[PDB]
């Protein structure tokens, strides 16, 4: 009944949902080729030969970030059909993987939700890391809002968003991507907690003591 | 007195098998399929050297 599903849209989606999963596979043991050396069902779904396959969702338009982890030192873990990408990126554009190609792959998304989720009774929530600034976890996550707030009904959705702070921009279009994800994302979001990296580089600096760090 | 309340029922979250399927997105996106078109003979012009 406790089970979570977790979405996450974007390169840095991707590469943010990546570490988090490292940490949930430290929480309780399970080895990276998936089996034992409650806290297990809501992400592992158990299997007769003692496998467990994360129940989420890794979605992107650049499949450069997404080929790596299905041949990383994680690839016995993941199923292959859940790391979805695409083949064109969408390069800060709203529109391409939104109306003509992410149009045709929302529909396999999809189908992998619906896949992943029937053997599941309490489905407490979803968990989307969306990218305000970028392309890809700007519009398909902007498509994945849409029909899922209309296809799951009521049900929780929750945005750990990442948010271009005014400060640091690494892209100079996150006023021309963003917003209208801001206008998606106002009715048809239920709770949404923005980061930036501007806050966690100062606390990296005085609280934390580590200097030149990356992304990872 | 009468006894219990029988109930029954489930949840469920998805909107059961009801999207469709045919988009040839292999997983990490659509890979392949050339298409190769006909093409023509190439050819140019004459001259005149002398005769
Ligand atoms: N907070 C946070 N932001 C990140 C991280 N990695 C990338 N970003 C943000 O993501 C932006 C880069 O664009 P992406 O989100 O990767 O866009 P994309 O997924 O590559 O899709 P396209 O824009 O079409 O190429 C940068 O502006 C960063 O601010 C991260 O690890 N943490
Ligand atoms: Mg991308």
């Amino acid at each position: 009944m406790r089970e979570c599903i977790s979405i996450h849209v974007g390169q840095a989606g991707v590469q943010i949902g990546n570490a988090c999963w490292e940490l949930y596979c430290l929480e309780h043991g399970i080895q990276p080729d998936g089996q034992m050396p409650d806290s297990f069902n809501t992400f592992f779904s158990e299997t007769g030969a003692g496998k467990h396959v994360p129940r989420a969702v890794f979605v992107d338009l650049e499949p450069t970030v997404v080929d790596e982890v299905r041949t990383g030192t994680y690839r016995q873990l993941f199923h292959p059909e859940q790391l979805i990408t695409g083949k064109e990126d969408a390069a800060n554009n709203y529109a391409r993987g939104h109306y003509t190609i992410g149009k045709e792959i929302v529909d396999l998304v999809l189908d992998r939700i619906r896949k992943l989720a029937d053997l599941c009774t309490g489905l407490q929530g979803f968990l989307i890391f969306h990218s305000f600034g970028g392309g890809t976890g700007s519009g398909f996550a902007s498509l994945l809002m849409e029909r899922l707030s209309v296809d799951y009904g009521k049900k929780s959705k929750l945005e750990f968003a990442i948010y271009p702070a005014p400060q640091v921009s690494t892209a100079v279009v996150e006023p021309y991507n963003s917003i209208l994800t801001t206008h998606t994302t106002l009715e048809h979001s239920d709770c949404a907690f923005m980061v930036d990296n501007e806050a966690i580089y100062d606390i990296c600096r005085r609280n934390l003591d580590i200097e030149r760090p990356t992304y990872t | 007195s009468f006894r219990g309340a029988p109930m029954l029922l489930a949840e469920n979250c998805s909107p059961g098998p009801r999207y469709s399927v045919n988009p040839k997105i292999l997983r990490t996106g659509k890979d392949l399929g050339p298409a190769y078109s006909i093409l023509g003979r190439y050819h140019t012009k004459t001259t005149l050297t002398p005769g």
